[PDB]
């Protein structure tokens, strides 16, 4: 079904069950050690700040990586959780954002880091930030975080579970100390005017 | 054994452990950005993960002897052979198997069973030829044993996902001097 | 569906045997149907259709820059779906009545001269430069062959001589180029002169197909100067 | 007579076939044209303006859609971006059976295969799969459920 | 007991120093530094006495409330300096198979003293390789600034005393 080639083939009355390569896909566990995904993130942010100017081309030349793999994490942790494959259903897709920012608040933390964020704050003066605060970040803790730029592999990982998602969204990260929880990070995101209007339609 | 038994011991300490998948992920979103970047050129993403390997193989061993206490390897085959085969496992939880010697067992061979690095990839038909998945493996293993003084030469001869049905890596022990003061 | 629904009033045109000279709401009609697409979208065997219909109803309403315009646009922008089959082979000749008249100029393809080699013929024992990658030319005679890529024949190559620079100019070409093949060159033939002796460049010449005299063609891929 | 479609977010067709009945042994021949893209390029536009409302709990599968006056099409939606559309029916009845289960049975079968092919991180989003295997399966897997 | 802790890299030359509780200075960086390359000079030449003239193992007693491993150890350094003691202070020395040097410099007194001071030292030294081994800033043999290494050597200090 080459994009050059049309949609030709033939007719089906025959039974081709000359197959190579399709498995499981299922949840399995194996739990490597902290320490060697943190020297693969090491040594990545050693790349970056190797092959790149300045901070803002940085920025995003690592939130990218977020964006290659945040549509991939998506489809099967919906798959998973809203849902071989002996399947009863696919339940409810996102309804608004206030589902959807719950599904990261759910499980995409209880995915990746074995906790929950612990609060998803819907902002005080507008209604296009939103705000998730990590108290501890669990792949970036060693990285003295005085430059909050090396968190940014979670803002893009975060992006790429909501393009997908219909909303496009500028997605930030500062810190800011506000408990005795120290080197807590802010994700305040935003969305565009867009589908916030197409909340806005009728909420 | 003692370091047999130590190993599934040591599993279980302070710093806490991820799933195998976000790992898996992100390797595969590295090589997969190397592999566009570089307009197809197998053999330069190659050498370029392998430095990406090798520049951790340089600071993984620190971590390896802090939280395992262990003492030096005085035999260089069969303690290498039973230490690389407790230490995937502290790692990244893997029990590989060792077999494929010389006659005085120098270019052994170290057959991995299952990888994660690639559970779940289909390389492409043209990335077939001048490529292989993980070479990263063959960077840190060499920085990882050069900073113990063991001049070694890794190299892959098979994988799963070039074609053929085991992964394993020879490697040639060069040797070196001037370890420290004792 | 306005798309769906607009492409049958144009099939309707189509198939309709009563006769029609044209009426100004076709420009907004076909200008629509194109701008209901966003081209100036990655669904191409569609463009191929609707591209295909645009052309039909210019050829039937005789809107003739229109059937310059989007058939030079449907050759640019695609042709590695259309091989001799699906209507190339019976296509161009739907493009030569374009080129008879004053329609299209410029022969849209900016990939043509592949190589240029200026390979000399040996005459006389010690008639050559006994004391003095540049060339310094000895007076003989040039080749300097393209290809073709669209697989249509006939493209007749008239009239390559070189660029303003001296009097080493080519003198006459004569004969057509293959429809999809690489093709060498017969003769270009440089009559040139002694001048004043100072480094000059070329980088290509102009070629005319059976067209107006264009400009120098730059070569694929790095000057090869 | 069957004519599957995965069409994408940019309008991109990521994998779309044919293929016939013997008992046919050819399909729609000068149907086989105005029952392509257009159509489905409609179907779009209805998925479009159907799938971000609650109500016309099952809010993936979608069942019969729409109908131009010669057939009637099928759709379903994911949350991957894509959008599964299958074009059944032979051409000289009206064609009117949705099974509307063992169907349902299709599309969220057909959709691990898409979902192993897209977890190839080689495999970038908006660009077609030549796969040679997972094109030979799905008719198979379309032999399962005709 | 401790005051003051240094760290040296393989190719003789100081790392890290930290004043802690002390709280009175006349030292300056590269004296420090002195130092630091006239004990990598000692350390060259205090194996050869060979004074012989031809299994020992440290031990566990959970030094700084968990700990990392409950285990008694082995050590690399057989033949070399371990500590020395003076009528003002004292000092301890700690090597890797590496090459890593982990002084420690105690102004009182504090068998069993060679091991405490010991088992404090293997603390650090996966203290410094969880902390700032794993750090990009960190180019190789520099100084440390990671700043979240010095609190979590400052709170162990007091878990110490």
């Amino acid at each position: 079904v080459g994009p050059k080639q049309a949609i030709t083939s033939e007719a089906s009355t025959t039974y081709y069950i000359s197959r190579i390569y399709s498995e499981s896909l299922l949840f399995k566990r194996q739990e490597a050690s902290l320490s060697a995904m943190a020297f693969l993130f090491q040594e990545m942010i050693s790349q970056l700040h190797r092959t790149c100017k300045t901070a803002g081309d940085f920025e995003t030349k690592l939130s990218d990586y977020g964006h290659n793999i945040g549509i991939r994490l998506l489809e099967l942790l919906n798959f998973r959780a809203s849902v071989s494959n002996y399947i009863t259903k696919m339940r409810r897709r996102d309804l608004k954002i206030l589902d959807i920012l719950q599904f990261i608040h759910g499980t995409l933390w209880s995915y990746l880091f074995n906790h929950v964020s612990d609060d998803l704050v819907k902002s005080s003066e507008r209604d296009n930030e939103y705000m998730i605060v990590d108290n501890f970040p669990t792949l970036t803790q060693f990285i003295p975080g005085e430059n909050v730029s090396c968190e940014y592999f979670v803002c893009g990982i975060i992006k790429g579970f909501l393009f997908n998602a219909g909303f496009p969204c500028g997605v930030t990260a500062h810190r800011m100390p506000q408990g005795g929880h120290s080197q807590r990070t802010v994700y305040l995101i935003q969305f565009d005017r867009q589908v916030l209007d197409r909340e806005g339609l009728r909420f | 054994r003692s370091l047999k038994a130590m190993g599934e011991e040591i599993w279980k300490n302070k710093t806490e452990k991820i799933n195998t998948e976000l790992f898996t992920l992100t390797y595969g979103s590295i090589v997969a950005q190397l592999c566009q970047d570089y307009e197809r050129d197998f053999n330069k993403v190659n050498d370029h993960l392998y430095s990406m390997g090798y520049n951790i193989g340089c600071r993984l061993i620190e971590d390896f002897l802090a939280r395992t206490a262990l003492p030096r390897c005085e035999n260089l085959v069969k303690t290498s052979e039973v230490l690389s085969k407790c230490a995937f496992k502290i790692f990244l939880n893997i029990t590989p198997n060792i077999t494929n010697w010389s006659h005085n067992k120098d270019t052994f061979s170290l057959i991995l069973d299952e990888n994660p690095l690639a559970d779940f990839v289909e390389l492409p038909m043209d990335a077939m030829k001048s490529l292989w998945y993980s070479n990263i493996l063959c960077g840190v293993l060499k920085g990882s044993l050069e900073m113990v003084q063991l001049d070694c030469d890794v190299w892959f001869v098979s994988d799963i996902l070039r074609g053929d049905s085991q992964t394993e890596i020879k490697v040639k022990l060069n040797r070196i001097l001037k370890d420290e003061i004792p | 569906k306005q798309l769906f629904v607009l492409r049958l009033l144009m099939v309707a045109l189509l198939a309709t045997p009563n006769k029609i000279a044209w009426h100004p709401d076709y420009r907004t009609l076909i200008d629509t149907i194109i701008e209901l697409l966003n081209i100036n979208s990655t669904w191409l065997i569609l463009q191929k259709k609707i591209l295909q219909l645009c052309i039909k109803v210019s050829r039937k309403i005789n809107d003739f820059e229109y059937v310059a315009k989007f058939s030079s646009i449907l050759i640019t922008k695609y042709t590695h779906l259309l091989n001799q089959s699906e209507q190339d082979a019976l296509f161009k000749e739907y493009i030569q009545p374009s080129i008879t008249n004053e329609s299209i100029t410029s022969y849209w393809d900016p990939f043509i001269l592949r190589e240029v080699v200026i390979n000399r013929i040996l005459d006389s024992d010690p008639t050559s430069n006994e004391i003095p990658a540049e060339f310094t030319c000895r007076v003989q005679n040039p080749f300097k062959f393209d290809f073709t890529i669209n697989d249509i024949q006939l493209d007749e190559e008239i009239s390559e001589f070189c660029e303003i620079d001296r009097k080493a100019v080519s003198y006459s070409g004569p004969y057509n180029v293959k429809a999809e093949s690489i093709r060498s060159i017969t003769l270009p033939l440089i009559i040139k002169k002694p001048t004043y002796k100072k480094i000059y460049e070329i980088s290509c010449l102009k070629i005319s197909i059976l067209k107006l005299p264009l400009q120098k063609f730059d070569i694929i891929n790095d000057s090869r100067r | 007579p069957q004519y599957f479609a995965i069409i994408g977010k940019k309008d991109n067709p990521v994998y779309e076939i044919e293929f016939t009945n013997a008992e046919n042994p050819q399909g729609f021949p000068q149907d086989l044209k105005e029952l392509n893209p257009f159509i489905l390029h409609a179907s779009l536009d209805i998925v479009e303006d159907l799938q971000w409302q609650i109500n016309p709990t099952d809010n993936c599968y979608l069942g019969k859609v729409d109908h131009f006056y010669g057939l009637a099409i099928t759709a379903y939606i994911s949350y991957s971006g894509m959008k599964f559309v299958m074009i059944h029916g032979n051409s000289a009845n009206s064609s009117v059976v949705i099974d509307d289960n063992n169907m349902r049975s299709f599309y969220q079968e057909v959709h691990e295969l898409y979902v192993k092919t897209l977890m190839n991180p080689f495999y970038k989003i908006t660009d077609p799969i030549r796969s040679p295997a997972f094109d030979s399966r799905v008719r198979t897997l379309a032999r399962k459920h005709l | 007991a401790i005051e003051t802790i240094l760290v040296i890299n393989k190719s003789g030359g100081l790392i890290y120093q930290r004043n802690f509780t002390n709280d009175e200075q006349k030292l300056n960086s590269n004296e420090y530094l002195i130092l630091a390359s006239t004990l990598h000079g000692v350390f060259a030449i205090a194996s050869q006495l060979t004074p012989k003239a031809l299994n020992t193992i440290p031990y566990i007693p959970y030094v700084g409330m968990d700990d990392f491993f409950k285990e008694p150890f082995t050590n690399w350094n057989k033949s070399g300096l371990r500590q020395l003691c003076t009528d003002q202070f004292t000092m301890f020395i700690y090597q890797t198979l590496t090459g890593l040097k982990f002084v420690a410099i105690s102004s009182s007194v504090m068998n069993l003293a060679i091991q405490i001071a010991d088992n404090f030292l293997r603390k650090v030294y996966c203290l410094y390789s969880d902390y700032v081994m794993k750090d990009p800033s960190y180019s190789m043999e520099m100084p440390i600034r990671s700043n979240l290494f010095d609190e979590k050597v400052k709170k162990m200090v007091e878990n110490l005393q």
